């Protein structure tokens, strides 16, 4: 019965439809760029930790061309609970620091400072409109003091996805937007038709 | 005469919902 | 054509290795005699299960038949001969290898409708309706027939 | 108590036997209706 | 001494008394709304206990009249929201407990009258204790068992045929139950909610006997005129003539094995470990 | 925007049944728009790819529709239509695990779900939300809810429907019935002698 | 004299002993997985047998002393992919066996503590062979049993208050099985592959005993603050107070039946046949 | 002292596939 009433309604969906039309072409593709996190406090490591909804709207914001998210403070604070996709700041602040930009490889980027805090359950990365990158927690409060503080992204390729690629260079773009560092954005799309698979080389 | 002494509830809308995924197969398999 | 798998799993490892698409084959034998290939597919759905303290991981697995199913009929077959649309339909319309040794019809008349737009197992079965009620199909490696019943 | 020692460790168990109520599945989900009645031991005779 | 089980002006008194050391009361407590999970990652299930519990009481004992065992009879079957209480003669429980026949159960109370015994009936009761506040109904119907003054045999009527069951070893066991109630769990009351329905209560009529006389004559005209005669809407008229008290009663069989003739090795004669009639529709 | 902090830690589920969903998923579709006079075809070329590099066919794995909407006139909207069409068939993680609480969440929300036997420890989107009491269960759909027969139905009524409208007039002239309903009871009583009647029509 | 059960460093041994002529080892085979036909034109049916064999062990013994029976317990309860061999004392059966606990069972093993026996404890386990190369899993959980040195009464607290459970006639079976485990057919050997689960088990306590002073005190306060009362996702705290020398567990009553109060004709005290605790979500 | 010592799992599809011919009966029953 379902067949039936399906084969019936897709005839007289198509019924004068001009089979001789001009055809047309949208090709879809898909790409991905994992942005790991990694958090290190007097050399204790973050035990959990999120690239947050903000921080990938930023970066996405970015790549439409509508300019890179300035990185400004690292953030610390009392609280481990509610870490998440959706944190839009730390659960309770306790200080921040201006942090200094390193760029020690061609797909990673430190931000480190020197700070002083007793009891630091929580770190964040902040854009100097406010806008929070990255959350980061750990299972024990750390005291620090006169310690570092680093944060470091690094840039790969999802090797999730199947047959697309970010190549090197687009991974190096990806980097040079989360430092604001006059990324290479998207302005041109090439076609071609040698069909050798995808390597990010 | 002392020795003579010694002598379902089945609930329709967990049905309907459970066999959901099973009752469309052969819709999906005909496409649409 | 679909087959259906049940197996047990343990920490979600191999529900990681039937991604959507991923090629099964199930074989079987009897005895001591050799193997025969009896299923060849693609997984449609991976579902995995508590049931009464298992893990059980289900796969179910679609055949070739549906390249047939699920494309339609571009070019114009009026004034072709039967054979000459089956060629014409599907060394372009679906991604099946055609063999013309394997088309044989039973009564080889012209098409006077366009077939235009209608599915190809659809229309293949309008010109079994013609001809001789003849048997079709993706077969032995993965060739194209159309040839006579029984 | 002969008869009664078989007999009592018996009926026990009859009860054990007896007042176990049904549990289907389909697919590893409950389909019994979770129909909030009692019931209880019946009598004696 | 004695417990009392009562509703409204309507009272019985239930002995509570048994040869040497057999059990007289047994209360059982349970939960059977806890939702222990099945399965989940712990060693030990998590669970939830958010409802009413179960309570019942089993009351064996012996009465000492036949005019009472149809007044308890009475008791149990009738439906009325007036509630039932129980009065329990000992110490661990409260002097009144507000209580259903068991909930669920074709056999709510039990009355065996043994050959041999003259004003001895065995009692036994099932009751769900339920909470005094939540009886709740619309219809009320008052059970009456049928009695007349005779001394006859019982009688099984059929076809126009009528069957004298024997003396000898007869023997009769009652059973009375309200299974179409509904006994209901409750969020956060102790005992659960108690609605009284005017439906189908189960009342049946057990009888043990051994054929000693006309034995082929006995057993045919029952078997003949009952088993294998359809019976229609109707059923037997089963007339105990004066018998314990009883009246007569409309009744039929039920089910695969309501009757059997046993024969034994070295025995002339013919037992009948059970005749069962379930009683019908006759309240018009 | 919203996390629901308390999660399902694996001692907090009891059931779950989690697939990928991927029986209604296709490749190409080709809209027909301009009162049928131009088409568009939406490719997706990775399903295709790996069809055939799966299966061994001679040639990429095509599974179409084809669509018409006859009173669109921009092609972009077209391909939006052919979009839309592939995006919500497309093949998904899906399905439910059984806990406890959770009266504060909603579909939407951000929760941590950690299953130990099945391998995942994941922030999900709520699809969708159960609750039984009785049993004390609340089910969380996850990542998305998707259909049975009711999704054929639907697709099916939907299409009747927008076939059914097609040629209206959405500027017509427009007219107005209202519908009302009033009775009279007409009570009969019945006194023969001084004595009521027992029943009356 | 003795079966060794063990998983790696971990051993137990049971005496395979019992009183006079009692069966101390029942081994079972069988085909759950033979297809014979249900119909067809034959006389007798055709057959396929194409799949693994089932075989169980029954081992009955006795233990002496409480501490190997935790011991016992914890090996029997915990989830490990170390494969569970039993050695068995007598030429019928290969020097190890590899097993389950039995497949699909709530009481693989029991262990009673019986009124008077000082120093023994009755074992009866149940073990399901499986393949010595197909234990599988991902999940290690160490079960424990929490012990102490103390002698005071086993005592259930719930709602802030606390029960006594009387010294006479108490009698203690503890039972514990992995019933969320699966035990599954493999076509080509003889034993069964063993899915092992980091899920939830069955540990479940039995107390009797007899009350025989302050009989409406202890009575209430039990069946008031455990069965009358919603415990939550909480319940009671059943601790042992070093008898047996056990600690403190979280538990609670499950079910129809997990407690009853018998009253016998002439005795002035009450009997308590079974009170069932199912042990809950505890661990960290 | 001695004499006191002497004291289902139902399978989704196959529900699915043996309704089916009745499912469909109401439907037969008003032609299509
Ligand atoms: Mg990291
Ligand atoms: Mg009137």
């Amino acid at each position: 019965i379902l067949s039936e009433l399906s084969e019936s309604v897709q005839r007289i969906e198509m019924q004068g439809a001009n089979r001789d039309a001009p055809k047309n072409r949208i090709t879809t593709t898909n790409a991905a760029a994992i942005v790991s996190v990694d958090v290190d406090a007097g050399g204790t490591s973050a035990d959990a930790d999120r690239f947050v909804n903000d921080g990938r709207n930023a970066v996405r914001d970015a790549w439409t061309g509508a300019g890179n998210p300035d990185i400004a403070n690292i953030v610390v604070g009392d609280d481990n609970s509610g870490l998440s996709r959706t944190n839009t700041t730390l659960g309770n602040q306790t200080d921040s620091v201006s942090v200094t930009e390193s760029l020690p490889s061609a797909k990673v980027v430190e931000y480190s400072a020197t700070l002083t805090q007793s009891g630091v359950e929580e770190i964040g990365l902040e854009t100097s409109t406010g806008t929070l990158l990255t959350r980061a927690t750990f299972e024990t409060p750390v005291d620090l003091s006169s310690d570092t503080v680093t944060v470091t992204l690094t840039v790969s390729n999802d090797d999730s996805v199947s047959r697309g690629v970010m190549t090197n260079d687009g991974q190096t773009a990806v980097r040079d937007v989360l430092a604001d560092n006059s990324p290479t954005l998207p302005t041109d799309y090439g076609y071609g038709d040698d069909s050798t698979a995808v390597a990010e080389t | 005469d002392g020795g003579g002494g010694g002598g379902a509830t089945i609930d329709g809308r967990q049905i309907s919902e459970s066999t959901g995924r099973y009752r469309s197969d052969p819709s999906r398999r005909r496409g649409i | 054509d679909y087959a259906v798998f049940k197996m047990d799993d343990r920490g979600g490892q191999a529900f990681e290795a039937y991604p959507r698409g991923t090629r099964v084959e199930a074989y079987v034998s009897e005895g001591t005699e050799p193997l025969d290939n009896r299923f060849t597919g693609y997984v449609v759905e991976r579902r995995e299960n508590e049931q009464q303290g298992a893990d059980v991981l289900e796969v179910e697995a679609y055949s070739f038949d549906q390249f047939l199913r699920r494309n339609t009929v571009t070019n114009d077959q009026t004034g072709n001969t039967i054979s000459q649309a089956l060629a014409d339909i599907i060394q372009t319309d679906t991604p099946v290898r055609f063999n013309a040794a394997n088309i044989t019809v039973g009564d080889d008349q012209e098409l006077t409708r366009s077939y235009q737009g209608d599915p190809v197992e659809n229309a293949l079965r309008d010109f079994a309706f013609k001809s001789t009620n003849e048997d079709f199909g993706v077969g032995d490696d993965l060739e194209f027939f159309f040839q006579p019943r029984e | 108590d002969g008869g009664g020692g078989g007999g009592n460790s018996s009926r026990q168990p009859f009860a054990g036997g007896f007042f176990g109520g049904g549990n289907a599945t389909i697919d590893g989900r409950q389909i019994s209706e979770s129909t909030g009645r009692y019931r209880s031991d019946p009598s004696r005779r | 001494v004695d417990a009392t089980l009562s509703r409204g002006g309507t009272s019985v008194d239930i002995p509570l008394v048994e040869e040497g050391g057999e059990i007289l009361l047994s209360s059982t407590f349970g939960k059977p709304e806890v939702n222990v999970r099945k399965s989940g990652g712990s060693l030990n299930p998590r669970v939830i206990d958010s409802w009413s519990g179960l309570q019942t009481f089993q009351l064996v004992g012996k009465l000492y009249d036949y005019s009472t065992s149809h007044q308890l009879a009475d008791l149990v079957k009738t439906a009325s929201t007036t509630p039932l209480e129980l009065q329990i003669p000992q110490d661990a429980y409260p002097d009144t407990v507000t209580v259903a026949p068991a909930a669920g159960q074709a056999s709510a109370l039990t009355l065996e009258y043994p050959a041999g015994r003259k004003d001895l009936v065995d009692v036994s009761l099932s009751l769900t204790r339920v909470d005094p506040n939540s009886v709740r109904g619309v219809g009320d119907q008052q059970a009456t068992t049928p009695t007349t003054t005779g001394t006859g045999p019982v009688e099984v009527t059929a076809g126009g045929t009528t069957v004298q069951l024997p003396s000898s070893g007869l023997s009769v066991e009652r059973t009375v139950g309200r299974p179409n109630d509904a006994v209901r769990r409750v969020p956060r009351q102790a005992d659960p909610r108690y609605e009284v329905k005017a439906k189908v209560t189960n009342d049946v009529f057990t009888f043990s006997f051994e054929t000693l006389d006309n034995i082929p004559a006995t057993l045919n005209a029952l078997t003949d005129n009952v088993f294998r005669e359809q019976l229609g809407r109707d059923g037997v008229t089963l007339d105990f003539n004066g018998l314990l008290g009883l009246g007569s009663v409309k009744a039929i069989p039920v089910g695969s094995s309501p009757f059997r003739q046993v024969h034994q090795a070295g025995r002339g004669w013919v037992t009948v470990p059970t005749l069962e009639f379930r009683r019908i529709y006759s309240n018009e | 925007t919203v996390h629901i902090d308390r999660g399902v830690d694996n001692t907090q589920w009891f059931r779950y049944d989690i697939p990928e969903l991927g029986k209604e998923a296709i490749n190409e579709v080709e809209v027909w728009f301009d009162d049928g006079e131009e088409s568009v075809i939406v490719d997706d070329g990775t399903d295709k790819l790996d069809l055939q590099d799966s299966l061994g066919l001679p040639s990429p794995g095509t599974q179409r529709k084809e669509l018409q909407r006859p009173l669109v006139t921009d092609i972009s909207d077209a391909e939006d239509i052919g979009r839309k069409y592939l995006a919500f068939r497309n093949s998904t993680l899906s399905g439910t695990v059984t806990t406890y609480g959770l009266y504060d969440a909603e579909p939407g929300d951000t929760i941590d779900i950690t299953i130990d036997p099945r391998g995942i420890d994941e922030e999900f989107v709520i699809a969708a939300i159960e609750y039984r009491w009785g049993v004390d269960e609340t089910i969380l759909t996850v990542v998305e809810k998707r259909g049975d027969v009711d999704d054929i139905l639907s697709e099916l009524s939907e299409s009747v429907q927008r076939i059914e409208m097609q040629g209206a007039n959405r500027d017509a002239p427009k007219n107005r019935i209202t519908t009302t309903n009033a009775a009279a009871i007409v009570s009969v009583d019945v006194d023969a002698g001084g004595t009521s009647a027992d029943a009356d029509r």
